């Protein structure tokens, strides 16, 4: 995250942290995610695509640190990883850039909600926020595109939901950007999601409720004028989660 | 670089 502010998991208990064992024991962070059910998070499939083996991965639910330990939290193996069959990707755009993990502990459990754990409620199908609505985006991701780590400590920001008329401009991303997905950005460009935040949520207060309106799929660097954060649009995919899940 | 975005996190050429 470019910019916004540091935050704890209290403040997004739906958030997973996706991590990957190597290859001689290392563990690295890889993606987030959105706990959308107690067995069930979503991520991307950009996420994961050069290495599907579930075997390789762990979650973890309630963790507001990259590389510590957090009260409260808990750690999964991945029972199933489950990619979009119809992902693309080109230079820019992953199409169906959708994902889902179902998770299983050692002793075989899911999820147990917890002020630090909770689900985020899906989309409508086809229902979106109007263009200009203030979203949030939560994740470890890099503070600044030239960084070479990642905080420590987890972050949020507030970003708006750009047409996709506007986002399609050539300016911005002409044909890159599809109907599955969202654009949004920060007016003056100075805050955005960025490497290491893809999978994790777009959330946005819909019909009352805070709602999985995104995941972080792509774009062209990091808070970047006429670059927006590109999303893949949940409210496109309720078939496919349903099915899968 | 292409690398350093969104999109390309966990991939065997970066």
């Amino acid at each position: 995250i470019i910019g916004g502010e540091f935050t704890t998991i209290e403040n997004q208990p739906w958030f997973a942290a996706i991590y990957r064992r190597h290859r001689g024991g290392s563990v690295t962070y890889v993606c987030g995610g959105s706990l959308i059910s107690p067995c069930w998070v979503i991520s991307a499939t950009h996420c994961f695509i050069d290495y599907p083996k579930k075997e390789d991965y762990i979650v973890y639910l309630g963790r507001s640190r990259l590389n510590s330990n957090t009260q409260g939290e808990m750690k999964f193996e991945v029972e199933n990883l489950i990619l979009h069959k119809d992902y693309s990707a080109d230079t820019l755009a992953h199409h169906n850039d959708i994902a889902l993990l179902k998770i299983r502990s050692k002793e075989g459990r899911c999820a147990q909600p917890s002020r630090t754990i909770q689900t985020i409620a899906l989309p409508s199908m086809y229902n979106d926020p109007q263009f200009g609505t203030s979203c949030e985006i939560t994740g470890f991701g890099k503070e600044q595109s030239t960084d070479y780590l990642y905080p420590e400590q987890l972050k949020m920001t507030v970003v708006k939901l750009i047409s996709h008329r506007e986002c399609q401009q050539p300016h911005y991303y002409g044909s890159e950007v599809t109907t599955k997905m969202l654009c949004a950005a920060d007016p003056q460009w100075k805050t955005d999601s960025c490497q290491g935040d893809s999978g994790g949520p777009l959330v946005c207060s819909l019909q009352g409720r805070m709602t999985l309106t995104g995941i972080v799929s792509w774009g062209r660097g990091c808070a970047l004028k006429d670059k927006p954060g590109v999303y893949t649009r949940v409210s496109h995919f309720l078939p496919w989660i349903r099915s899968h899940t | 670089g292409a690398c350093s975005w969104r999109g390309l996190e966990n991939h065997a050429a970066c």
